[PDB]
């Protein structure tokens, strides 16, 4: 849905975020597992999940993420996190 | 010319000239984005929508949109024969005014 | 690979030292040499036009080989001694005058040279007007003769020498100052090229006989200059060339009369255009012309035609980024314009860079 | 009709027509345009439509012939109106009823918002007073009567503020601007008065002429732009066209075209052209309001004109003009007359251009649309 206009100015990342939030929020607002394999692809691609991505998790939960990290070799992230 | 101000219709029409003396695109924009502001917090719809596709932006007329359907869902306005009166590239930017002028056609086929 | 490398200086003595190491490699060389000589680019069979695209890609690769041959001969002659243009000829310029050609350069029974590459492709045809059969089958041909013969001229101790075995052989300097005018071509650009080409290596040749102070040889280069009917090709040469007006301007007699038409340099200038073609960067319409002329001068940049434009693919992304970076929120059905407009300012810039190919060819007339 | 320009015979008093910005200012061609009925027997505002060449935007079809979209109704009478807004339209009348109509762009119709019974008021109610121009500026709208009665109404409210009623001589028809604080009202005999916003009592401040000719001025208009730009015209033609608004008299002089012209309009897209009316049935086109110095369309008329670029000169020497001061010679060109009909029309009342249409009110009742070629 175009609530944004939408330009060539500004890229797909943010219609791509916008997209992926609209089919969570259609699918289940509560299951966590399309997130964890959303994350998990990006970080075997090579890249971590978005600051959006971040704080929305961030809210939700805390320890699954610095588990994630610690499985993912993000030393210095969790550190900070749990910091 | 987009510091000083551009309120009154006086100076708005001649900041307008100037630019368009000039051939500019983005002081005409801003200009009309401006003047499109000022119309929408006066409550003038058709100049609002007028100075949008002036400007080729679509923002204030989706909000022109949005404000025909909350008016249609709390009463149901529909009579607006200005489509049919002149056309232009409104109906592709937008989809409210779209949606009136095939309900207008439908009705008269 | 070779004239990627030969770009530096003082370089070739190696390979110099190494194309004349050993007799027995220079023989393995000269036969190799007259193996790939014998037949390269034959016509029917090798140049045709019903079979398949094969033969037509193998003489494609052997022209861009020759092309580059050529190139690398020119680079190592533009340099000082030594060079690998007489290497790789055959003739070097050590030997006196009267053993640098080879008088059995020519006989059609010979081991084959370049020399005798050249006398077999264009010996065959008519040696008149409209060239002979070299002109019908490939004008690059003549092209990179005329190439060759003019970076043979330039040089003071190469000139003479050349031109002498040419006119002792069976005169080919009179049978390629008749291919004038040319009419067996795919483009008025490249006809107006040639026409330059032998122009310039006939006032070479000129220049070069009136320095040497050879009379008949003046006489003949003036009568074939300013011929006006078409002659007859003839053989009476007072001492080195045509110098009555019965052997060389015979046209006249034969047509019973004179005037100012059905001349080579009157065809030559009736061929080459007349109009100036102007070469115009980048032209647009359909915004504002203070703009228009803002991004006209903010593309204005050297690169590889001559002039101030830009590359086919780089000006369409500089105006994609000018058109993306002054926009505001809504931007909807304007990528379809946008390419057409692309598009047809890609066909300007193609029209543009023929006519500037066109100036160039009309300048260099 | 059916062929060529539109030719209407509405048979009605061609008083006040203006078209509205409803269909100008945007990517639609202006086509809509509204008529007052004033001299017949209910003075009501009428929307119409005209019908022009070719669709570049939903146009009408068939080959001319305008239609009235909607029409408005009042018992107030109607004078003239100038353009404030694109849906607020204020209208006077002679007998005090000013009517403000609310037009409605998203319906096309008239909606009556306020008919101030009570007008020109500033110390009381109920009074009536006749007006002969209303011309609308930010923030203030100002109508001028016959005797020199002068009334100022406000943009921001509903309401009157200031009526100034004082006794004047001669005959008083239109009203130009200059700032906010200064106005400059034309007579019928060739007199220009400058008041100012605080005048009390009796005799005029300062009231200047020109000499040499001095013909009854008529129709007075000012630029959409700077105020100080006047347009007038009048019977043997005497404006004093200035691109400021000082000094004593006017030292600026243009006489031309013998015909009385009865209203001469502005171009409200680009003010730049001007459209001139004559009684004899004549419509001139000039360019170049005086402010833009630009080639001028042709010469024609008693005027200094416009200067442009200059360049090529020989190695001698040349001149460039002179300095004098005098109140016969012109100053400030304007008048620039194309020919375009010479003698087709009996009689010619209004007109008025936009974009690329000009419609034009006869005296015999009857309307003509002629889509514009020059430029």
């Amino acid at each position: 849905l175009a609530t944004v206009i939408t330009t060539k100015e500004s890229s797909a990342t943010d219609e791509a975020w916008r997209l992926m939030i609209s089919y969570l929020d259609k699918y289940e607002s509560k299951n966590t597992l399309y997130h964890h394999c959303i994350i998990n692809k990006l970080l075997s691609h090579g890249v971590p999940l978005p600051n959006w991505l971040i704080n929305r998790y961030k809210a939700m939960d805390a320890a699954e993420l610095l588990r994630l990290y610690l499985k993912y070799d993000l030393l210095e992230e969790a550190a900070e996190l749990v910091l | 010319m987009e510091r000083i101000p551009l309120s009154t219709e006086k100076k708005a029409l001649k900041a307008l000239r100037i630019c368009e003396q000039r051939q500019m695109t983005e002081q005409v924009r801003s200009i009309c984005k401006t003047m499109a502001m000022q119309s929408l917090c006066n409550r003038r719809l058709g100049s609002a929508l007028s100075w949008s596709i002036r400007a080729k932006d679509a923002a204030f007329a989706t909000l022109i949109s949005d404000r025909f359907l909350k008016e249609y869902c709390e009463r149901g306005n529909f009579t607006d024969l200005d489509l049919i009166d002149n056309l232009g590239s409104a109906m592709l930017l937008s989809d409210r005014l779209t949606f009136l002028g095939k309900y207008r056609e439908f009705h008269r086929m | 690979i070779l004239c990627s490398i030969s770009c530096n200086s003082k370089i070739q003595e190696k390979i110099v030292g190494d194309f004349t190491q050993d007799q027995n490699v220079s023989q393995k060389l000269m036969v190799g040499f007259v193996s790939c000589l014998d037949s390269e680019e034959a016509e029917e069979l090798l140049d045709s036009e019903k079979e398949a695209e094969d033969q037509v890609k193998q003489t494609n690769i052997r022209y861009m080989t020759k092309i580059h041959i050529l190139n690398l001969l020119i680079t190592s002659l533009e340099m000082k001694a030594p060079n690998l243009a007489m290497f790789l000829l055959g003739y070097e310029l050590k030997k006196p005058v009267s053993t640098t050609n080879l008088q059995d350069s020519g006989v059609l029974g010979c081991p084959r040279t370049c020399l005798h590459s050249i006398l077999d492709i264009l010996r065959k045809g008519t040696d008149v007007r409209a060239g002979p059969v070299a002109v019908w089958d490939t004008p690059h041909l003549a092209e990179l003769c005329y190439q060759v013969i003019y970076q043979l001229c330039a040089c003071a101790d190469t000139s003479g020498p050349t031109m002498r075995y040419l006119r002792t052989s069976q005169d080919f300097l009179f049978s390629q100052l008749q291919h004038l005018p040319f009419s067996v071509e795919e483009s008025e650009i490249s006809a107006m090229n040639q026409m330059s080409w032998l122009m310039k290596t006939a006032t070479i040749e000129l220049r070069i006989t009136s320095l040497n102070r050879q009379r008949s040889h003046t006489q003949r280069l003036l009568h074939l200059l300013l011929d006006d009917m078409p002659t007859r090709p003839y053989s009476a040469d007072g001492e080195g060339g045509m110098e009555d007006e019965s052997r060389s301007l015979s046209g006249f007699l034969h047509f019973d009369t004179t005037s100012k038409v059905r001349r080579k340099i009157l065809r030559i200038l009736d061929s080459i255009q007349f109009s100036n073609e102007i070469p115009e960067p980048l032209q647009l319409d359909f915004f504002d012309r203070s703009q228009i002329e803002q991004v006209i001068a903010n593309c204005e940049h050297k690169n590889r035609r001559g002039q101030t434009v830009c590359n086919v693919k780089l000006l369409h992304r500089v105006l994609v980024a000018e058109v993306n970076a002054l926009q505001g929120m809504a931007a909807i059905g304007q990528r379809p314009l946008l390419m057409e407009e692309i598009n047809t300012i890609l066909q300007y810039v193609v029209e543009r860079n023929k006519l500037l190919q066109c100036l160039h060819a009309k300048r260099h007339a | 009709m059916a062929d060529k320009f539109a030719a209407k015979f509405v048979s009605h008093k061609i008083s006040r027509t203006r078209w509205r910005p409803v269909s100008a200012s945007s990517l639609q061609q202006p086509d809509v345009f509204a008529t007052g009925s004033w001299d017949n027997e209910e003075n009501k505002v009428c929307v119409w439509a005209t019908s022009d060449f070719g669709a570049t935007s939903l146009d009408e079809e068939y080959q001319g012939d305008p239609k009235q979209l909607c029409d408005i109704k009042h018992p107030g009478d109607v004078m003239d109106m100038q353009f404030l807004d694109k849906e607020r339209i204020v209208t006077g009348s002679s007998t005090g009823t000013v009517t403000i109509f609310r037009h409605h762009e998203n319906n096309q119709t008239l909606s009556v918002n306020q008919r101030w019974e009570q007008a020109h008021y500033h110390v009381g109610s109920n009074m009536r007073a006749p007006c002969t121009a209303i011309v609308c500026s930010s923030p203030e709208i100002v109508s001028v009567g016959e005797d020199g009665r002068i009334n100022c109404f406000r943009a921001e409210s509903r309401d009157v503020l200031r009526t100034i009623d004082d006794a004047d001589s001669s005959t008083m028809h239109g009203v130009t601007f200059l700032r906010t604080t200064e106005i400059l009202t034309v007579n019928s005999v060739g007199q220009l008065k400058l008041w100012d916003l605080r005048k009390q009592g009796n005799d005029p401040t300062q009231i200047f002429s020109v000499t040499g000719e001095r013909v009854p001025l008529h129709c007075v208009d000012r630029h959409p732009n700077q105020q100080h730009v006047v347009a007038t015209g009048g019977q043997d033609g005497m404006l004093c066209i200035w691109d400021v608004r000082h000094g004593k008299m006017p030292m600026s002089l243009l006489n031309a075209h013998e015909a009385e012209m009865w209203e001469v309009h502005f171009h409200p897209s680009n003010p730049d052209h001007l459209f001139t009316c004559s009684e004899d049935g004549s419509l001139w086109h000039w360019d170049a309001s005086a402010d833009s110095e630009k080639p001028t369309f042709l010469l024609g008329g008693r005027s200094t004109f416009n200067i442009s670029r200059s360049s090529i000169a020989p190695p001698n020497a040349n001149q460039s003009l002179a300095c004098a001061w005098l109140s016969t010679d012109p100053t400030k060109g304007q008048l620039e007359i194309t020919n375009l009909l010479p003698s087709s029309t009996l009689s010619v009342n209004s007109l008025d251009v936009l974009g690329q249409n000009l419609v034009c009110g006869t005296d015999a009742e009857a309307i003509y649309v002629t889509r514009r070629l020059f430029s």
